[PDB]
């Protein structure tokens, strides 16, 4: 990710028991190479109806190059 | 309002008059409704479809060989078979007939090549997988014909009509949820797998084209040619660094991987270029990083899987059969014990009843033998015999792996050790003669791929082992036999 | 424009009550127009008409299949009577044979040599027939009802009896067509038709070819409609008939031409994939010689020039009824305590045409030169592959005998032969049927000389004589006879 | 569609198929034999306009039914010793 300027490649998944810091790794890498950290767990026109969930998350943090984690696909 | 762009897309009648139906309606009634919009992205939909402008095809079959010569290294008995197809695809311009289908395991390259076959015509690619859906990939192409594969249609089992897709009887007019027909003929058509395992309508109209495994020579020439370039232009390795010599490539496809394809070779690769970038980052030392035989074990880690046979040849009772497995070939311990008992056989390990009938076969062949080899002539009701085989082979396959029953019990019989760099392998009869089995190519792959020096194959397969192209018999001491006297006199330590 | 055709040619009264019943209802609504539109597309009159000229049936029917006289002469009754008789109301027309042979062929055949359209139904939202009624539109079409040995299952003989075809009901129709007036012709690839349906079909045997007859197939009808889908225009590849012998001896072994299909197509394709990657060459020939250069080695083989000493193995003949079929007979010998062993995927009629072997052989234990004691002190397992029917299971019985004589005196059964029969206490051996398609297969597989029962020697005078005329075939009627010919010594 | 007068069949060719063709206690298998007869006999007339009066008798038939299927009773070897037909 330092030489290639965007890897296009496949994505850093964490997998582990509960407990160990899987969700702590998105602050630090967040504070590690300078981006913002945004999480999202896992469990259309109308009446009003909101965006879509990633887009209102790209609205929160109002950045274009965010940490997007994505937690608990398992799930 | 939007007529006027519907009017010049050359839709012919049948839609233009559909488009104009739900469209004059549309322009009567509220341009702002709900059910209105709707309608708007029906019609959308109907701007997609490319009813026109087919993308030319190349006739000249020249560029066509060194269009696939430049991207795939040797699959020369399958360039062939592709050759037919576009050979009369370039004559005639429309073929109705089958369509070609490409079996083999994962990690051979098929995905790969239909993409390449794309480049080699002319016309564009679309990939399409499976575990309306084919009229967004056509709108997604824009354009009439496109290279539409469908991977895994052996696991894909709208349930299967797809089989309307294929048969030009039912190409001429296809409709779902647009309700006009549309004409899919000269939508050429590749279809992969991973097994001949493809529904009982679907195989009518696909040619079969195989494509086996590759051997250490061909993956050497492969990663060597065709995926240290593109793993080094993935992650943008400058060029005056990172020498991988040859021995080491060598030892990742001898004791870090197992497969028939070279998947895991990438993720081997690919690991061992980021390590050396992380080693180029987090120092300003060193800038030329090479890598020899030696050395791996600093870098990549330890020896997953075993290659060489050291292996200690006095196992009583197991021998190693070869297996044409669903996946292809592979390696296989079969296993058989003699415990004190009353005569009863017992079956273990995916055993249907064809493999009981060559047990029991064995049985005959070994009682039929008994007092010249040494053997208690009333073994078969004093002694029980359970009988052991791994799972992984197809039940066409079956009894192949027959006559490692037989040395099996022999040698867990008369306590003489089964030599363990002889990979049998075999189809016995009643009395004692050695049956053709067929894929004799996956069976030598996988029996060379394990490093297995020594390989026992039936008389009446000196047929197609002339047809096994590569240096695979050159080191692998490959001789027949046909009596099981010749097996027994070679696949046990001692003499019998 | 929907009302100005709701008439609809004479269309009978029932649909024009009812398409006006909702034409009022579209009064006061799309799947109503297009339930208008199934009822005006599903044909009510023209009926095509036959051509009465039966020797023009007769020159129509053989410019399309080569050499099934026996079968055409049969469909050509079939059409007489069709002929004089508008409808007959008897039973279908029902072509049995191995896949491969001009079934779901000769159909498209009869329906250019009558005149009514063809349709194919595989048998493997409108009603489906009904939906391939509005696909053809005619009011007498051919319908071909395809693999009947695979909505509910029996539910189709509604379509075939009297009774249900001057009337056809729809869940999704609501209304009576006649289905009568309709010619149905069908296949299927065996016998086991479920039962009902049985009875209301007349069986028409296509059996398997030969090496000549396969020749001229190939020679005439199969390269050149090859070509034509390829385009090889008259000059640019000739194929020797000694190469299409090679085809036909070596690279397959199968009752119909279907894998012959395959292979000339492979042919065709490597040929021109020469023809443009090429351009000093024009002219392809191809003989015997050049061919395994633009094929594999060989597939299978035959002839029987190998060794011949398998002791306790003959080569039985089997008529499954995908094919006639070869089999390997195998039976062995073993130190034991007499227990009789069986093995082979069959059920006991297998066990009475053994132990009426076994009582064969052991009343024949002094002029055959075995020690007396064999059936208790040694015990016998007796194999016979899976491929058989559970009809014609006793046959090969001699096959058992003389592999159990060939076991126990140790002597070899020449290869070259190959037998077939049912066995009885005496030493008699009963008739058994489908002889022409066991000698068919008997003579693809290279088989010289072949032992009949004696009471079959009247069904010899129905083989084509091609076939008789390269088997050397010796009618038995007494086992002691069979061990004159099958073994190699005197007995 | 066989008026009156054209196909006319003996005596004794219809005890040649009831003897030679046919095994059960009833008329079944007669009337298979009958039709196909018949309709073999209407592709003898379609297919020549000479002959009208098609006559058969128990000679000229092998060449419509073809050879005979099944056998009669008892006048080959009486030896078949240890063997007694019973009922
Ligand atoms: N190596 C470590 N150093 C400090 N804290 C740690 C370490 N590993 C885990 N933790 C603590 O454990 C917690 C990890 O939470 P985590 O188990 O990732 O939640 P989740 O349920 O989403 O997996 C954090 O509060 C973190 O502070
Ligand atoms: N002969 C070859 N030349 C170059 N690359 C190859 C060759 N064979 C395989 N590959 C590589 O293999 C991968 C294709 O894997 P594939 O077998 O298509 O997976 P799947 O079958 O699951 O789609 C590609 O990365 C391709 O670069
Ligand atoms: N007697 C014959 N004469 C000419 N062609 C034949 C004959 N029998 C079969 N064929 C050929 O068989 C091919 C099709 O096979 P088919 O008849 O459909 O067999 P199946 O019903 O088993 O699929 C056609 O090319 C047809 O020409």
């Amino acid at each position: 990710q330092s030489r290639v300027s965007k890897i296009k490649g496949p994505i850093l998944c964490l997998v582990g028991p509960p407990g160990v810091g899987k969700t702590s790794l998105g602050q630090s890498i967040a504070k590690a190479t300078g981006r913002q950290y945004v999480r999202m767990a896992l469990g259309r026109r109308t009446i009003g109806s909101m965006p879509g969930k990633l887009i209102q998350k790209m609205a929160k943090v109002g950045v274009k190059n965010p940490l997007f984690l994505l937690d608990e696909i398992d799930k | 309002a939007l007529k006027r762009k519907i009017e010049a897309a050359k839709m012919p009648k049948d839609a233009r008059e559909k488009t104009e139906a739900e469209l004059q309606k549309l322009k009567m009634m509220s341009p702002m409704s709900a059910e209105a919009t709707v309608v708007r992205g029906y019609i959308d939909w109907m701007l997609q479809v490319p009813w026109n402008s087919r993308s030319k095809v190349k006739k000249d079959l020249v560029k066509a060989q060194e269009v696939l010569d430049t991207d795939h290294y040797g699959l020369e008995r399958v360039k062939d078979r592709i050759l037919e197809y576009l050979a009369v695809q370039s004559r005639v311009s429309k073929i109705k007939g089958p369509i070609l289908c490409l079996v083999g395991p994962p990690g051979v390259g098929k995905t790969s090549l239909g993409q390449s076959i794309a480049k080699a015509t002319g016309r564009q690619y679309v990939r399409m997988a499976l575990g309306g859906k084919l009229i967004q990939k056509m709108a997604k192409v824009g354009v009439k014909n496109p290279l539409f594969l469908l991977d895994e249609i052996d696991k894909m089992a709208p349930a299967s009509a797809l089989l309307e897709v294929l048969d030009p009887e039912q190409n001429v007019a296809f409709n779902h949820y647009l309700e006009v027909d549309y004409d899919l003929s000269d939508v050429m058509f590749v279809a992969t797998s991973n097994s001949m395992n493809i529904p009982a309508p679907l195989l009518d109209r696909m040619e079969v084209i195989r494509l086996s495994g590759y051997t250490e020579d061909e993956k050497l020439n492969i990663a060597k040619q065709h995926l240290l370039p593109k793993q080094f232009e993935r992650n943008a390795i400058k060029k005056g660094e990172l020498t991988i010599d040859d021995s080491a490539i060598m030892s990742i496809i001898r004791y870090y991987t197992r497969e028939a394809g070279v998947r895991s070779l990438e993720r081997e690769i690919s690991k061992l270029c980021r390590k050396a970038v992380k080693n180029l980052l987090m120092d300003k030392t060193v800038k030329h990083i090479e890598i020899n035989g030696d050395n791996l074990k600093d870098f990549l880690g330890v020896q997953k899987v075993d290659y060489g046979r050291a292996d200690t040849e006095n196992r009583v009772g197991q021998v190693t059969g070869l297996a044409w497995t669903e996946v292809g070939g592979d390696l296989l311990t079969i296993e058989t014990a003699c415990v004190p008992g009353k005569g009863k056989l017992t079956y273990t390990g995916s055993l249907g009843e064809v493999m009981q009938e060559s047990i029991q076969a064995a049985l005959t062949v070994v009682r039929a033998r008994a007092d010249k080899l040494g053997i208690n002539p009333d073994f078969y009701e004093k002694r029980d015999i359970h009988v052991h085989v791994p799972e992984g082979a197809t039940p066409k396959d079956g009894p192949s792996a027959g006559i490692a029953m037989c040395t099996a019990l022999v040698s867990c019989l008369t306590g003489n050790p089964v030599r363990a760099d002889v990979a049998m392998t075999g189809e016995i009869t009643l009395r004692g003669l050695v049956l053709p089995i067929g894929g004799l190519k996956e069976k030598l792959l996988a029996a060379h791929r394990g490093g297995i020096k020594v390989v026992l194959i039936p008389d009446d397969n000196k047929r197609d082992l002339e047809e096994i192209p590569d240096n695979v018999i050159a080191d692998l001491e490959i001789h027949p036999v046909k009596r099981i006297d010749d097996v027994l006199a070679i696949a046990l330590e001692h003499p019998a």
